[PDB]
């Protein structure tokens, strides 16, 4: 999933960041912001949604050493087999960068 | 696809989620990848995040 | 996601119409009251804590049937959700009086809102009561006709925007009925 | 809700699992100290009209600014609603001595308290300090038993803790 | 979710009833029968692999129409879901026997469960037969009237839980009827 | 849709937030240059039959290969549909002078234009170059005001930019 | 791991939430029946060489087919490993009387037991029935206390239940 | 993950050994100390917002370097992020005493805690100063040497818990350093 | 009685016709209905001690003038006489859920009763509060099965059409 597989270097997190930008571009297809990344209604939950992920971003690199090692083999188990079939370039992008291929989120849930 | 089919449909997917909440807690841990809050309690505030997602 | 500058556009597209000067004087009077609408909506967002304050105050003033336990609206987490639901209509019609148009209401809360309320046991007769308090203070806030709070203004007619906010909250009041 | 029933029969369902003896053990601690917990409940049922009035103007002694117009206590109609407000806190703390945990507090009177009060220009600092008046207002071998005040006093400073 | 300590507060919260010692003594019998209540629930979780092999074998003993192919319950994956559905109803009544309350049965199992079975095609009559074997062996397990299996106990009457477990299994049966 | 209303009332909903003065400021720039924007709209409403015909065979001068059978312009029935096709582009650009942004362009006449045309063997190179004929076809102090052409001309080279 | 610490400090982290009094209540049931739980542990520590030998040929009485070549018990070298195998089950059940739940069982000796044994042609039916010999092999007011056998016996039929 | 019950079973796991009648007499202190351990843990969790407001104020008492603008901890969300981090040492050192072991503390916060603080620019000297305030107030709450707070107790020693809680805040002080 | 089966028997005697499958139709229609109908028909014999001190005095909570001279509570043995007419009027409700029709009542209860009660001068508008408490205390998916308390209402307020 997102925010659970930790990147190793600056190079992995940057293309992890860049594939998230197209998932912004999917859910924000044009100049209107969608109704579905609204993540809040009141002033209290506006900044609560920001500090919720930053504790969960820490709990990726906090929890273990082998389950997060199993994540980087698991990240090819969603992308290689049912997201980028036929593209070898997009296949070795997973096996060279699993944490970048883990927030690619092609389950179009408009988020 | 039916009123009877519509009220059927949310029950097994609740059971699909409770199947899959029981693979997260295969071993009996609420495992740390699932997070649904902050430091301050605010999961009743993140109830209103998720019930907005229930509503939107 | 639709406004007063886009409402007259989509009605030209049932008829493929090139918009010339026959209708734009209604739009040239919409750009006349741009700052007048902006002086109106600056007075609404001035005391937007006070508008949600006065609504559920005067709604529990008339009906203690909610505050009786075993009823709906007796308790504070419910009144949290009630003052979640209270401000959101005020937060959404402030987008609408900004727009000169009620289309931004018409999908962001106005879909599904009446039958979600019957799924939780929400009495809709209190909802049409509290929006009437919300209607009555807001027309007394776009003008200079509050009790104590008089902002500084250039004076003149503000009843055209008062007809717009009066046509907004009853459309809420018909969609919650 | 919130009790030990909400812990162990829910975690066995969250594990998809039997009520094993981890779950059967957790309710035994209810039984040996329900007698400790439930002579505290009829104290504030016996004083359900006694200590609401002594907490309001103990709060309004140290919050005496409210009586001006334009604030939270501008007339007696506010103060007629204000003794309703402390008693509605006081109803729930009585019920949490019965269910064991803070069951009726969080889902009814705690969650989203920080979205209501100063939006209705009600001061939250007077709300915890009216409760913190009643927090130290106890005398453990004299009012109740010595096994009864430690459930009572731990819920009242929790009310300042849950507003934090 | 909800239990016998919390059953006596929700009718009292609905009337704002300050709870005093007029209804405590029914809970004080529940306090005094704590160890008797746990005495029945450890004879029912200690043979739960026996009962799931006793009931649907006893259900296929009485009616061989399901193992006929083209019937409901005949093949290998199909019998895996028979032990799947059959074990999970024993997990929920063992929750319900402990609470003094079938409320935790009523929400996690007993919502909509009946017509999911006929949106599948489960015969509801065979599920009344399987739950009645599970009613009849479990009342023989909370006492000492089993065939071979006698655990060590402390003697006396314990029919008050046998009336409790018989008022639970028909609540399963009336839900699937 | 696509306007400044689609920016700030949607971003305040995307933040779950009030219409604060960041949102109230963004529409003030509509008001001071709607008079700049809306004498351009009645030009191409006044020339809605004038410049459709002058753009078709200006395109068909530099794309004169179409008249053979087996291509996109094999008969006058194609050319009767072809002046419909440039005018349907020309309808939307008139509407984007009214809504401010490119509102009626992207959700109606731009998105998925690169899944249609050469699949219907229609040349996309003639589509931008018919528009690029009309892009430079302006004269800013003579046809319209000087404050009117810079909204017009920035939308026409956008039509080549949005097909890129 | 698997205990009540694995329930409530993990669910408060899964809610992103304080250790509230739902979490503080759940460990009180450890305290009142750890004395019930931990005179059972030194029984099978005192009989850690006594009941391994009495369970092997009680299993090998009702599974006496193993001694042929080509099967799971073709020599004494298998039987020297076989008393290791029941004792390695017997180590973990002793530890689950200490941690409360079935902590050392599931993550070490239960999960993926159904991917190993008949792949190594080891019969799983003899594995549960060697344990089911020891399941009824108890006498609650005579070997241990009456408060000690109900944690012991509920873990042994669980071993047949977890292989199901 | 693992209480002070279960430190003595994972080293017997490594020897293929079992917990025989020689190692658990400290455990038979540890089960006979069930209600003296319980009488310390009400005294910490009753005044939990005292101790996070006594530590961060005593940290800004000794250090006006963070209150300067451009420092670590001076502004609004920033000091709000302190009361996130100020309680979470107190949050898990409760469970270090509730379980009896700091193994519930060692994986759940102490993994990667120091390297995030230099990645967030948090100075570790103010972190190790504020936890020494939290040690000094917790040892005066489990005992009877507070200023004004006088809870009811039964007399006897609990210096065995005072050495257990002193071996806890040093362990988090070695892991944030 | 007017039962589920007894309708088509006299209809077979009316024309000289036979039982067809439409005469056989509603016997399935009761056995598809009564999978939970006998739960509340058992619970009318299963809750009949708390409800005789609920519904026997639910008349007396509203009709407080029954201790007037000239009423049913001037003497103590006539306070028994209204209580058996809740005790028989929950044993006949126990007898009315099982027939299908109003079988006990149209032979014994309604049989002349509009003539009966005003010459003995017993108020039949005071008999409704013995039945009205059995119409609002009904929370169906906690007391009975969820279908079963809907049909239990329908026999119960049909008596209200007889008295009023
Ligand atoms: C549930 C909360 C609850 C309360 C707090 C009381 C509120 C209360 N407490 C006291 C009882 C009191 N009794 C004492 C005597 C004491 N002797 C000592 O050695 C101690 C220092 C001190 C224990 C506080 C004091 C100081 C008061 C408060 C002052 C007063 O008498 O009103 C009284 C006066 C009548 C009486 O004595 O009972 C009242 C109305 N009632 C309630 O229902
Ligand atoms: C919305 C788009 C739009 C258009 C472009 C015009 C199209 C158009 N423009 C011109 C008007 C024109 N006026 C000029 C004169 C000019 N003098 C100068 O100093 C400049 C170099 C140059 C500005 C282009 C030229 C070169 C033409 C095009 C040739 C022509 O006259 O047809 C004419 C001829 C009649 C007239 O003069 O109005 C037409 C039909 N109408 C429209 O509705
Ligand atoms: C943790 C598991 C564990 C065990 C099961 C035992 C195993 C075991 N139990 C018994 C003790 C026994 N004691 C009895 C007597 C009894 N009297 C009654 O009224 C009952 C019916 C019955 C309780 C079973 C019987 C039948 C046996 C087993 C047969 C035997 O004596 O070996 C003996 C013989 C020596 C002795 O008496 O202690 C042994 C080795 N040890 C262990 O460590
Ligand atoms: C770094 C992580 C990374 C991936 C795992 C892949 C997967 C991927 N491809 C596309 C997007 C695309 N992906 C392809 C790729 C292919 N189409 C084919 O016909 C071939 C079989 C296959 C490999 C050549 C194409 C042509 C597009 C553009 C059209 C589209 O949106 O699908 C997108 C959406 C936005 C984007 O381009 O990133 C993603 C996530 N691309 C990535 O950047
Ligand atoms: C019994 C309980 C009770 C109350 C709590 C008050 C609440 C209250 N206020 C108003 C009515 C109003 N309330 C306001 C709002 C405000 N006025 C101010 O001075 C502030 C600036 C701002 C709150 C922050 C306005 C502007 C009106 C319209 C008339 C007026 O000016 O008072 C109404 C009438 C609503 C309607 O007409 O539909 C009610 C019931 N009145 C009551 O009868
Ligand atoms: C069952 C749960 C429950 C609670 C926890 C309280 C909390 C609470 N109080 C008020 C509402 C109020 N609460 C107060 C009370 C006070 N204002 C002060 O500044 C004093 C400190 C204090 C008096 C001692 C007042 C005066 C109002 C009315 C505010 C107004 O109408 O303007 C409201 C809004 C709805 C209502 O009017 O009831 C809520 C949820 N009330 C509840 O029903
Ligand atoms: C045959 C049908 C049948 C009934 C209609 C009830 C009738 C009934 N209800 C209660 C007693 C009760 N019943 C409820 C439950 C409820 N209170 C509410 O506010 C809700 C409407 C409802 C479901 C949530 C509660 C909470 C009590 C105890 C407290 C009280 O009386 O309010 C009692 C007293 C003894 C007992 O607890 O069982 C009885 C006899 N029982 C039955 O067997
Ligand atoms: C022809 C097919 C056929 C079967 C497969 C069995 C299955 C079976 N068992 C019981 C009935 C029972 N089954 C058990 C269960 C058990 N008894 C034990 O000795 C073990 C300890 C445990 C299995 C692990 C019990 C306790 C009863 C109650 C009566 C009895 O003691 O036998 C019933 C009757 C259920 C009822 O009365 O509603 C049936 C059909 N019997 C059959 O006729
Ligand atoms: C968590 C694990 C756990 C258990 C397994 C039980 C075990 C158990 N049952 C009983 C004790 C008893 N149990 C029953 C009930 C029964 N007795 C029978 O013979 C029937 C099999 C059954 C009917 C349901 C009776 C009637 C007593 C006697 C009460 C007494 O001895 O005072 C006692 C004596 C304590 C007491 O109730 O006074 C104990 C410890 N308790 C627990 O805490
Ligand atoms: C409202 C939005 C809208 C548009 C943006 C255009 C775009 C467009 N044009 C055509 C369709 C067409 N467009 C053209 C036009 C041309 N072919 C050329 O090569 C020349 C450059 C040009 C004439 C000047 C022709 C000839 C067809 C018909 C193609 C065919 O049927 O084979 C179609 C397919 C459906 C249809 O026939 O309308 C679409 C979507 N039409 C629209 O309805
Ligand atoms: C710590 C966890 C742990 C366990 C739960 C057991 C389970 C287990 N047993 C064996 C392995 C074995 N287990 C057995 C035992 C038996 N075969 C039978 O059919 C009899 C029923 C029984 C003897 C009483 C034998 C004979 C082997 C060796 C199989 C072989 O090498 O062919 C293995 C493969 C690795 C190994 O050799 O150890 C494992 C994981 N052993 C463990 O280390
Ligand atoms: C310069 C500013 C300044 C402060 C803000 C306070 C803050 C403060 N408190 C304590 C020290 C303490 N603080 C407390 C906590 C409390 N004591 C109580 O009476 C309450 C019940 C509870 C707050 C809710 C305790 C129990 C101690 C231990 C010694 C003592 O009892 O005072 C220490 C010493 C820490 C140490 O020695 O390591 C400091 C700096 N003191 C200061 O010098
Ligand atoms: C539900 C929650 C719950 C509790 C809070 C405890 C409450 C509690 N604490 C103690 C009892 C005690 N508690 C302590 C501990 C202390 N005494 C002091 O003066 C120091 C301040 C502190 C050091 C930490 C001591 C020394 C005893 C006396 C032990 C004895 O009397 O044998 C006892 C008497 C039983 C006993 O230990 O013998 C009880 C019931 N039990 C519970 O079930
Ligand atoms: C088996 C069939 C059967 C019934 C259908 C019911 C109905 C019923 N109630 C009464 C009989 C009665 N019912 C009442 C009751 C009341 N009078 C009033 O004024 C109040 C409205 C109400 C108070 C509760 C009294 C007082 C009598 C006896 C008449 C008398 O002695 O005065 C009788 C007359 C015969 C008898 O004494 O039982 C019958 C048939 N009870 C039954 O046993």
């Amino acid at each position: 999933c997102d925010r659970y597989a930790q990147p190793a270097n600056k190079a992995e997190e940057y293309i992890q960041k860049s594939v998230q930008m197209q998932m912004k571009k999917r859910s924000i297809p044009y100049g209107v912001y969608t109704t579905s990344c609204a993540d809040g209604t009141v002033k209290g939950m506006a900044e609560n949604a920001r500090v919720a992920k930053e504790s969960a971003n820490f709990r990726a690199r906090q929890m273990s050493a082998g389950a997060k090692a199993a994540a980087r083999f698991n990240a090819r188990r969603v992308a290689n087999d049912w997201h980028n079939n036929g593209c070898n370039y997009e296949e070795k992008l997973t096996s060279r960068f699993p944490a970048a291929a883990s927030s690619v989120r092609p389950t179009t849930n408009r988020y | 696809l039916g009123f009877y089919g519509r009220k059927a449909d949310d029950f097994m997917a609740r059971s699909i989620a409770m199947q899959a909440k029981a693979s997260a807690a295969g071993s009996g841990v609420y495992t740390t990848q699932c997070s649904e809050g902050a430091s301050k309690g605010m999961a009743e505030n993140a109830r209103t995040a998720s019930l907005a997602k229930q509503f939107r | 996601m639709l406004d007063a500058f886009s409402r007259v556009v989509v009605n030209s597209d049932a008829k493929a119409a090139y918009v010339g000067g026959s209708d734009l004087q209604a739009l040239k009077s919409f750009i006349a009251d741009g700052n007048k609408r902006l002086d109106a909506v600056n007075s609404i967002v001035s005391n937007a804590s006070c508008m949600v304050s006065d609504a559920v105050s005067g709604m529990i003033c008339e009906n203690p049937g909610l505050i009786s336990p075993g009823g709906n609206c007796y308790t504070n987490r419910r009144m949290a959700a009630c003052l979640r639901d209270g401000e959101i209509i005020l937060r959404y019609v402030s987008y609408a009086l900004l727009a000169g148009d009620a289309s931004v209401l018409e999908d962001r809360c106005l879909n599904g809102l009446k039958e979600t309320y019957i799924a939780l046991g929400v009495p809709t007769n209190s909802s049409i009561r509290a929006v009437s308090i919300m209607k009555a203070q807001a027309v007394a806030f776009i003008t200079n006709t509050a009790t104590e709070r008089k902002m500084s203004f250039a004076a003149g007619d503000c009843t055209s925007l008062a007809s717009e906010v009066a046509s907004y909250f009853d459309r809420v009041g018909a969609a919650i009925s | 809700m919130k009790s030990v029933i909400t812990t162990v029969v829910s975690a066995a369902d969250a594990a998809g699992r039997f009520p094993s003896n981890s779950d059967l053990e957790s309710i035994q601690g209810n039984i040996q100290r329900s007698a400790a917990r439930l002579e505290a409940a009829e104290k504030l049922a016996g004083n359900h009209e006694a200590v609401v009035k002594e907490a309001g103007d103990a709060c309004f002694a140290k919050y005496a600014y409210l009586k001006n117009p334009g604030e939270a206590g501008e007339n007696q109609e506010k103060i007629n609603k204000c003794y309703r407000d402390v008693d509605h806190y006081m109803r729930l703390v009585n019920y949490c001595l019965v269910v064991g945990g803070t069951g009726p507090l969080d889902e009814w009177g705690i969650a989203g308290a920080r979205e209501v009060y100063r939006t209705l220009n009600l001061p939250t600092s007077a709300y915890v300090a009216s409760i913190a008046y009643t927090r130290d207002r106890l005398c453990v071998p004299r009012d109740m038993s010595a096994q009864a005040g430690v459930e009572f006093s731990a819920y009242l400073d929790y009310l300042i803790n849950a507003l934090s």
